């Protein structure tokens, strides 16, 4: 450890690490991205707020907080972190991105997925562009009677 | 296609898929930074008047501040708006964000 | 006509800062004063849909710069306007509610009534009567407006000379944390919170 | 605050009560607008049109 | 301090045209301070006794009011942004001494400087110690 | 040019120092009276602290970690307080990553903007002089009154050095078109009474003559008859310079003269606002060179460069064109991210008519039913508010991500950063020394940055509010 | 009055209402001047003291205008005062608003102007939202009409000083009559075909002869 | 001959024949010390007389009108 | 002058006036005389444009409509007040934010 | 550029393996072998800022 960061290391407590502490009330919870000792109480001392981190939000996109240069300060430190910090790291590209559970070598059927997702949204594409050349709003279709039919398109 | 005739289909075709009892599940609530923990609303006649939002900008600088260009850029007023900026307070806003440093 | 001690025939005086305010028991008078409504409400509804029109065309050669350009309006009300008559055609095509169906808020219905009878009394404006930028006037705008917040003092108590004086300490423009989003995509939104007073920024 | 309230209750318009007075007993009577100044900017109509 | 809490008294005379105080370097440069604001017609020196000629408008006096803060046996001091909102909204003088003399409390908030608050002058009824 | 999560996060955070930055306005200090009008002592002290003063205005302040407690409070109490503390500046780290990232990395810059309309032409923005400084151009556009006797600016500097013979041809030019236009009101009279049976140019108004050897950069000098800025409001000021750009761009395609060099119209003699004024001239010119309004097309003017000589000026005509690009170009339009990644994964849906059944309710208007009071409010603090508070400071939601249209990577140009003021003050007279410009940090008594062990303060930040 | 002259009346009588007659008329003998200031905002918070009786006046920022009980918000009106507070915290012996009103009394004797004091100092006392108010004066030297004889003796002995184009243009102006004008709907080349269209029809409506009849019924008989 | 005269933010007279001598000292003067403002009466008259040459039809109308208003 | 048309009338460069002071304005005067001797005029026609309003006093002008306000039995009247009454009513009814 | 870009995925797909890992720990090994890379990067940066 060099000089700098030794006050960053606890005898009684341990190494530094990043890592989340709960946050919020019974039901609405999110995470404290911080900075402490690896014995430390997780909701209990800390050394620094690094950020924060919401997975149910309003909005439906989970919310990454984050002090891009205090992150880099950190891991220049040498604070150690698990698989789900270095997984927000690597999505945030603050740090290369980590491996997926079983590697990358073993993921076929799921680029196979991909690719046939593409193409279906390729084809879902073509066939709103065959709309739009008409774009009705409203149409009527039969069952024995016909039944309106509004054209939505969200 | 799909009926709703009565509530409990609607509640059914609405349902969020089920979530373990273990993550979080509810949004976390919106703050306002300047309502945090009132939001006052009106409750006194008249209850729909026009309410406008008016920001001071009292004097952000009390020196003599030469013309831009043409505009004479120094203050004229303390009653500026803040949401509502002028002309000139727009010119030195964008001013600012060409300058080299 | 009264008396003045000095000579300083302007507008911008104490005695003509609040022109007209009544400033003796007529205050307890129920006057009644002109209602104010929305540009975008005011101005004509076949103004309205001629806007959409060239909006909801081109978008680039009919800006909403150059659309309140020509027809006397604000940015902002041109925005509002193709708003509200998208919305009021998307519901009209796709039969969901009539113009007289929508819930709306008991507020949105009493301003309404307030276009209704304008029309009724004065007719909807032909053209836009409002500013693209507005112009640094003084105006009272309220109480917030009369006073220097950041020096706490509504009077500038100043001695008399010939000479220049000690200018004033300027303020500081307060460091405040923000928030501003680096990465979003359907599944993840990262947003990078910057505290501007940290000195090391790399 | 919360429950009713412990004190003086008076009328928001400021008129008094009394026996001969336009409210019988004390209160607040929000509800009773036609004691304060509500303009009236839009039109009329007539019970019967002849 | 004593000396200038005596001069208050002086300075409080009502239907006078002059009035004599203790002397002192401090009550000198406290008059200097409030003939440079226009608060007293004049004054003299003499010996162990100043004569302070004093100004009246429209029979009342210009000095309405003396509001004594540092007593000898009490100092107050203040961070500039506590004089601020001490002398918020008040056209009234707030006599401080500093590093760099016996100035207005106008001064010494443009000077960002800690200062001494001895005396206020048609203050109002603006008070806190 | 960055493709980096980190390098976009350096220049949001640089673009907010941009935000933030007020460079330093040094004032003379007055020279204190040498008669005394107070006591000698009263004079020393004056003349110390006059010194002192202007010594704390012109001198810098370092960080708190630089000194201790007491040192400080002494200086505080000692010296007037400096205009430039530590907290104002953005600092050396933030000017070098600004270089890095070339943001801010022998008299003009040149080429400053351009739009490139395959098939139609290009519009260039640049940092140039048009009279010292006269790579071609066939025609320069000259400002003028309609009058056409100039008191001061660039159309009385371009007469002036023309001299008597550009005077002459440019007053001929003009005698000409008044006749002209005198005779067609005569027309005008006569055919009106066979029906029953002004004064001066106009805005738009151009005339074309030969440089006599004023712009060798160019062969003809077109003087344009511009409007005024005063008249009426702002939105018939400029209305008026849109006319007049429509009308004179036309005109000198008709012409002919395929390469235009072109000044900052309005600004200077007319008054106008260089902001409002740069996307006018943009808009017209890319309008005019795409020949929008034709039903035929004259494809005659393909070059028009507007040339500026203040940098202030010229980089409010980049920015108008840059936003130009981004409304015309589709390579350069731009989409918040929510609706992109919405119509991305856009879709049709089919709505019956039992779909819809608890779309509608039975009341025709919505109202809150609950009054916002809140009964305990100390209680509502803890229980509801406090634990969400992760940070003291107050944040407003971050504007949107803008992504390019076609591709969905994030665009170069992104929305400024929106800070949250209480009660709108934006500024303090004496802001608070603080530590966190080197956040868990410290100045060992060897003279190095090492690390602090601490317990975070939750309310550093609102201390004071902000 | 609400204007700056109030006053206050003891009286009695052998009735209520005789004694509140007579109280009034000593009160409108007892009318004084309160120093109040055009911007209608106070320069110094105000007390009063009688005894036990404390009166206490707050400034308010210019806009909120008067504040206290509902109880005196009537005596505040009458009083005039305007964008402050009033507090009355009164005496806890047997009299009430005996002793209160000389502590009103004394407290509204505290009051200044910017004027008052301006004059007093000679100093400086602006208000921001109207600086220069009281002390600007634009000396009549500026404003002393010559005859042509004089004028021309003048120009002779004068000498010429050439004209500043900065601080000399927009000086075109003399003696000026009233003469309506109406520059909305003056037509230009450059007014778009619909802004001309708009103020034509509105000129019209505006100097049509039907203006200024007011008719209730929109149907008329 | 030529005088610049600076009673305050120093202006200069131009005689048509100086012109380009003032031009020069001008855009010296921008070059080394710049902010001082210069403002000279340089050609406004000057342009008028060679209007009223090109306009000798109308010069006179013009200038019997100028002349009827000013005796007025 | 100048300046004190400025005062009266503030404008300038990027702001909207109403041209008053201008020379190339035309004003109502009492006695005609030269826009703006014989040496320098201008040689061309060149009508004088209009003066636009004044935007604050004309919104005075506009606005002071809402501020206008529109033998006997003899019995004289003994219990009757000498200074009116000014209860709390009377401002209650119209001053809302009390 | 060559740490966060998408060249590290592949060199972390191209990583050799040993007998007596699993496919995942291959890539952990050199995926944690650029992390002391990029973590001396941070370093050096902070250090001359």
């Amino acid at each position: 450890v060099r000089h700098m960061f030794l006050p960053f290391y606890s005898k009684e407590r341990g190494p530094p690490r990043i890592r989340m502490q709960v946050a919020g009330v019974k039901g609405k919870r999110f995470y404290k991205i911080v900075a402490a000792n690896q014995r430390d109480p997780r909701d209990g001392k800390h050394m620094e707020v690094l950020g924060s981190y919401a997975p149910c939000t309003p909005s439906g996109v989970e919310e990454l907080r984050l002090r891009f240069s205090r992150i880099k300060f950190w891991l220049a430190a040498g604070a150690a972190f698990n698989s789900k910090m270095g997984g927000l790291l690597g999505n945030a590209g603050l740090v290369p991105l980590p491996p997926p559970m079983f590697g990358w070598r073993t993921k076929a059927r799921y680029t196979l997925l991909e690719s046939v997702m593409q193409k279906q949204e390729k084809l879902r594409e073509n066939q709103l562009r065959e709309y739009f050349k008409t774009a009705e709003p409203v149409v009527y279709r039969q069952v024995k009677k016909e039944e309106r039919i509004r054209k939505i398109l969200r | 296609s799909v009926s709703f005739k009565n509530r409990a289909e609607w509640r059914a075709f609405m349902r969020l898929p089920p979530k373990s009892r273990v993550e979080p599940r509810r949004p976390i609530p919106r703050i306002f930074p300047w309502r945090m923990a009132h939001n006052p609303l009106p409750r006194r006649y008249p209850l729909y008047k026009h309410r406008t939002l008016f920001l001071p900008l009292s004097l952000p600088s009390y020196s003599p501040q030469p013309a831009i260009s043409g505009v004479a850029v120094a203050p004229l007023t303390i009653t500026t708006n803040a949401a509502q900026l002028p002309r000139t307070a727009l010119l030195q806003s964008a001013v600012r964000q060409l300058r080299p440093l | 006509v009264d008396f003045s001690q000095n000579r300083f025939p302007v507008l911008n005086t104490a005695e003509n800062f609040r022109y007209w305010k009544d400033r003796g028991l007529d205050r307890l008078l129920p006057r009644v004063f002109p209602l104010k409504l929305p540009a975008h409400r005011r101005v004509d509804p076949l103004l309205r849909e001629y806007i959409f029109f060239l909006h909801s065309m081109d978008p680039a050669r009919f800006s909403i710069r150059k659309l309140g350009e020509r027809y006397g309006l604000k940015e902002r009300t041109v925005e509002l306007i193709c708003r509200e008559f998208s919305v009021a055609e998307f519901l009209r095509r796709t039969e969901l509610a009539t113009p007289y169906t929508r819930r709306v808020s008991r507020e949105k219905a009493v301003l309404r009534m307030k276009e209704a009878l304008f029309s009724l009394k004065l007719g909807y404006d032909q053209l836009g009567d409002e500013d693209l930028d507005e112009q640094e006037e003084h105006e009272f705008r309220g109480f917030r407006s009369t006073q220097d917040w950041i020096q706490r003092q509504n009077i500038e108590v100043e001695m008399m000379s010939a000479f220049p004086l000690p200018a004033k300490r300027n303020p500081l423009p307060k460091r405040v944390d923000v928030d501003v989003t680096v990465h979003n995509t359907s599944k993840l939104k990262v947003m990078n919170w910057i505290d501007p007073n940290d000195k090391v920024v790399f | 605050p919360r429950g009713s309230h412990r004190g003086g209750v008076f009328p928001v318009s400021g008129l008094t009560w009394g026996m001969n007075r336009p409210y019988l007993k004390r209160g607040l009577y929000q509800h009773r607008r036609d004691h304060i100044f509500t303009p009236r900017w839009g039109t009329r109509t007539a019970n019967f049109n002849p | 301090m004593q000396r200038a809490c005596e001069m208050v008294v002086s300075l409080l005379r009502v239907d006078a045209l002059s009035q004599r105080c203790p002397f002192h370097v401090l009550n000198v440069q406290i008059l200097d301070l409030l003939q440079r604001e226009g608060l007293i017609r004049g004054f003299k020196v003499d010996g162990t006794k100043i004569d302070i000629l004093l100004k009246h408008y429209k029979g009342a006096p210009v000095i309405r009011n003396i509001r004594v803060v540092s007593k000898p046996s009490r100092d107050i001091w203040l961070t500039p942004h506590e004089l601020k909102f001490r002398t918020r909204f008040n056209t009234g003088l707030w006599i401080m001494q500093t590093s760099c003399g016996v100035i207005s409390h106008r001064d010494c908030l443009r000077m960002g400087i800690g200062g001494k608050m001895l005396m206020a002058i048609n203050n109002g009824y603006q008070h806190f110690c | 040019k960055l493709r980096l999560h980190q390098e976009r996060a350096s220049r949001g955070h640089i673009e907010y120092l941009r935000q933030l930055e007020r460079p330093p306005t040094p004032s003379p200090f007055p020279l204190p009276p040498s008669p005394s009008p107070s006591s000698p002592a009263s004079a020393a002290a004056a003349k110390a602290a006059a010194f002192a003063e202007q010594a704390a205005a012109q001198t810098p302040e370092p960080s708190v970690l630089v000194r201790s407690a007491e040192e400080w409070i002494k200086r505080d109490f000692f010296f007037p307080l400096s205009h430039q503390p530590d907290t104002a500046t953005a600092g050396e780290a933030a000017r070098a990553l600004e270089r890095e990232l070339g943001l801010s990395r022998p008299q003009y810059g040149g080429l400053l903007q351009q739009i490139e309309l395959p098939g139609f032409g290009e519009i260039n923005v640049v940092h140039g002089d048009l009279l010292s400084g006269s790579l071609a151009a066939d025609a320069m556009l000259v400002p003028v009154p309609p009058n056409f006797l100039p008191y001061r600016g660039f159309g009385l500097e371009v007469l002036e050095r023309g001299g008597p013979a550009l005077q002459k041809a440019a007053f001929v030019e003009v005698k000409r078109k008044l006749q002209q236009r005198e005779v067609a009101r005569d027309l005008l009279s006569g055919q009106a009474g066979r029906e029953e049976g002004e004064g001066g140019l106009d805005p738009g108004d151009l005339l074309l003559t030969p440089t006599f050897g004023v712009c060798p950069r160019v062969s003809l000098l077109a003087f344009l008859v511009t409007p005024y800025y005063w008249q009426g409001n702002s939105t018939e000021a400029a209305r008026r310079l849109r006319f007049t750009m429509r009308r004179a761009l036309d005109d000198l395609n008709r012409q002919g003269p395929g390469s235009l060099l072109l000044p900052f119209v309005g600004i200077g003699l007319y008054g106008y606002e260089p902001r409002g004024a740069a996307e006018i001239l943009v808009e017209s010119a890319v309008e005019q060179l795409l020949q929008v309004d034709a039903v035929d097309p004259n494809y005659m003017l393909r070059k028009i460069t507007f040339v500026d000589r203040d940098a202030t000026n010229a980089a409010l005509l980049a920015e108008a064109a840059q936003a130009a690009k981004r409304a015309w170009l589709p390579e350069h339009q731009v989409v918040p991210a929510p609706v992109y990644w919405s119509q991305k994964q856009r879709r049709l849906l089919d709505v019956t008519d039992g779909m819809l059944m608890f779309c509608r309710k039975h009341t025709r208007l919505s109202f809150k039913k609950h009054h916002g009071v809140i009964r305990r409010q100390k209680t509502h603090y803890f229980s509801n508010v406090r634990p969400f508070l992760w940070r003291s400071s107050r944040v407003l939601e971050p504007p949107p991500l803008l992504l390019y249209r076609h591709s969905g990577k994030p665009a170069d140009w992104q929305l400024p950063a929106r800070p949250f003021y209480r009660q709108g003050v934006s500024g303090l007279l004496f802001p608070p020394r603080l530590r966190r410009g080197f956040p868990s940090m410290r100045v060992n008594s060897k003279g190095q940055f090492v690390g602090v062990n601490k317990m975070p303060y939750i309310a550093e930040k609102a201390q004071p509010r902000l | 009055n609400g204007r700056g002259l109030f006053g206050i009346g003891i009286a009695f009588g052998p009735s209520p209402k005789e004694a509140r007659s007579n109280a009034a008329l000593a009160a409108i003998q007892n009318l004084d001047h309160i120093d109040f200031d055009v911007g209608r905002t106070l320069t110094t918070p105000v007390h009063g003291s009688e005894y036990s009786a404390h009166v206490k006046i707050v400034p308010r920022p210019l806009g909120k205008g008067l504040k206290s009980n509902l109880r005196y918000l009537p005596l505040l009106y009458l009083m005039g005062i305007d964008n402050c507070r009033v507090s009355f915290y009164g005496p806890s012996a047997s009299a009430r608003w005996f002793t209160r009103a000389k502590a009103l009394k004394r407290a509204l004797e505290q009051l200044q102007s910017r004027r008052t004091l301006a004059n007093a100092t000679g100093q400086k006392y602006d208000l921001l939202v109207a600086p220069g108010e009281h002390w600007m004066h634009w000396p009549d030297r500026w404003f002393r009409p010559i005859s042509t004889e004089y004028a021309r003796m003048l120009e002779r002995i004068k000498k010429k000083r050439p004209p500043s184009y900065r601080r000399g243009f927009r000086a075109a102006i003399d003696e000026v009559i009233p003469e309506e004008i109406r520059p909305e709907f003056t037509p230009y080349t450059w007014k778009s075909p619909l802004q001309k269209w708009a103020e034509e029809l509105k000129r019209k409506r505006l100097t049509s002869h039907n203006v200024y009849e007011t008719e209730v019924f929109l149907h008329p008989p | 001959x030529x005088x610049x005269x600076x009673x305050x933010x120093x202006x200069x007279x131009x005689x048509x024949x100086x012109x380009x001598x003032x031009x020069x000292x001008x855009x010296x003067x921008x070059x080394x010390x710049x902010x001082x403002x210069x403002x000279x009466x340089x050609x406004x008259r000057h342009l008028v007389r060679l209007g009223x040459x090109x306009x000798x039809x109308x010069x006179x109308x013009x200038x019997x009108x100028x002349x009827x208003x000013x005796x007025x | 002058t100048q300046y004190i048309l400025n005062q009266l009338d503030p404008g300038g460069a990027g702001r909207n006036c109403s041209g008053i002071g201008r020379p190339d304005v035309r004003l109502p005067l009492a006695k005609p005389a030269a826009p703006s001797s014989p040496d320098v005029f201008d040689p061309f026609g060149t009508p004088l444009s209009e003066r636009s309003r004044i935007k604050r006093l004309y919104n005075l002008v506009c606005e002071a409509d809402s501020w206008r306000v529109k033998n006997a039995f003899p019995f004289v009247d003994e219990k009757a007040a000498l200074v009116r009454d000014l209860p709390l009513a009377e401002i209650l009814y119209c001053r809302h934010t009390h | 550029h060559f740490l966060l870009g998408p060249a590290a995925i592949e060199q972390q797909k191209a990583a050799k393996m040993q007998r007596g890992l699993t496919p995942y720990q291959t890539e952990l090994f050199m995926w944690e072998r650029q992390m002391r890379e990029i973590r001396k990067i941070y370093r050096a940066q902070y250090l001359q800022r």
